[PDB]
């Protein structure tokens, strides 16, 4: 019944500059009532940068307006984050949640030369 | 074969009577092809895809009914949201929800009074005006319309016996998030059928007298079922 | 008389682990008062992290004492800064200083997988 996420992506990239991290999960994300991905940079508590409904109606911070994307896909079972124009400050450890519970294990992501 | 493509988008119409006459023909069809071999019809086309996605989060019974027995006759199983399980949490997921829902410069507050999710299910106005600090009433407005979207889609099965939760949204989906004021209470749904409207008041924290109005009707009309 | 600084070095390591960066200027390093390595992290402003005068008396900040080493070579001009056990937030752009009115041009040190 526990619900398993597993992330994928992650690494490292250059200033400026796109990225996607998929998660998937054991279950149809359909039945999920709000998954979310959330960001922990090293000497700082987490947060969160984007969230999903199951009607699909996303909220964004103020941070990253603009910048990021979250999306569903049915096909597989799978969420995925885009990442579009990249700062230095956007390096962190990300997770993948669902409902409010549980979590994923994370992937760093790192962004210089 | 082909000509039920066309059936397959006309299912996320915005209108009641497309979606209900899209799901009378296929289900009836589906009946139809049941008995005998050919099913994979079904599989290929990709409507069970669509019919599997539709049936949860859904309040609309002659749909969500014909789409549960097109289901059954092909001889799947349906579908069951996966809802949070509120009221057994802890300070950690209180917090995360917190972050979740923007409410973020509040989390020290509802870290040193220790707030979980019993005392959560349970917040009233003077709690958080006094002492978690939300002074401006936009600002606890705002709050109570995050935990109300809350209440409404939680898991109460651990701590409801008589599957109260089923029979409120029976009624109306709003009334789902009073469902933790009528069990911790004591309430049930076999003798719910003689309580008062001044017990509902203060015991239950239902606000508005319409809630209470339609809520003490239907409970009275079953009067002596057993 | 302008004396010119090149520094190298730098590039990306782990957490935890060493590195050596090197100056090296246009005249004898010998005549030069004093020598020092700066840091600068992106989102913040500059600052010191070693000294060393001409007698080869050095001063370090209390956050990186141990791990920090600086010493002058005087077979060829080059002043050596030593990063023994690095840390995280131990990623800048690193900068050579002659008196004081001298800088060099940096070089971009980072520390992940």
């Amino acid at each position: 019944m526990a619900v398993q996420l597993v992330e994928s992506g992650g690494g490292l990239v250059q200033p400026g500059g796109s990225l996607r991290l998929s998660c998937a999960a054991s279950v149809s994300i359909s039945r999920i009532y709000v998954m979310a991905w959330y960001r922990q940079a090293p000497g700082k508590q987490r947060e969160v940068v984007a969230v999903i409904r199951y009607d699909g109606t996303t909220n964004y911070p103020d941070s990253v307006k603009g910048r990021f994307t979250i999306s569903r896909d049915n096909a597989k079972n799978t969420v995925y984050l885009q990442m579009n124009s990249l700062k230095p400050e956007d390096t962190a450890v990300y997770y993948c949640n669902a409902n409010v519970e549980t979590w994923g294990q994370g992937t760093q992501v790192t962004v210089s030369s | 074969p082909d000509d039920l493509q066309r059936l397959v988008p006309l299912l996320d119409s915005n209108r009641l009577e497309a979606q209900c006459i899209g799901a009378f023909y296929l289900c009836a069809e589906a009946a139809i092809k049941s008995l005998q071999g050919k099913t994979k019809v079904f599989s290929d086309i990709g409507a069970i895809q669509s019919l599997k996605r539709l049936v949860s989060y859904s309040t609309n019974g002659t749909k969500s009914a014909l789409a549960k027995r097109a289901l059954r006759l092909l001889g799947e199983e349906v579908p069951r949201p996966i809802l949070p399980s509120v009221p057994s949490w802890k300070e950690a997921e209180v917090q995360t929800w917190l972050q979740q829902i923007g409410f973020s410069k509040y989390c020290e507050s509802f870290r040193e009074q220790q707030v979980d999710g019993d005392l959560l299910l349970r917040l009233t106005e003077e709690e958080l005006q006094t002492d978690l600090g939300m002074k401006s009433g936009i600002t606890r407005k705002r709050f109570f319309r995050e935990l109300t979207e809350l209440k409404t889609f939680a898991n109460y099965s651990t701590c409801d016996r008589s599957n109260l939760a089923d029979w409120l949204g029976s009624l109306d989906p709003r009334f789902r998030q009073y469902t933790y004021g009528l069990v911790s209470c004591g309430l049930d749904r076999s003798l719910l059928h003689r309580v008062s409207e001044q017990q509902l008041l203060e015991d239950c924290g239902i606000h508005l007298g319409v809630h209470r109005a339609r809520i003490l009707t239907a409970a009275r009309e079953m009067l002596h079922s057993p």
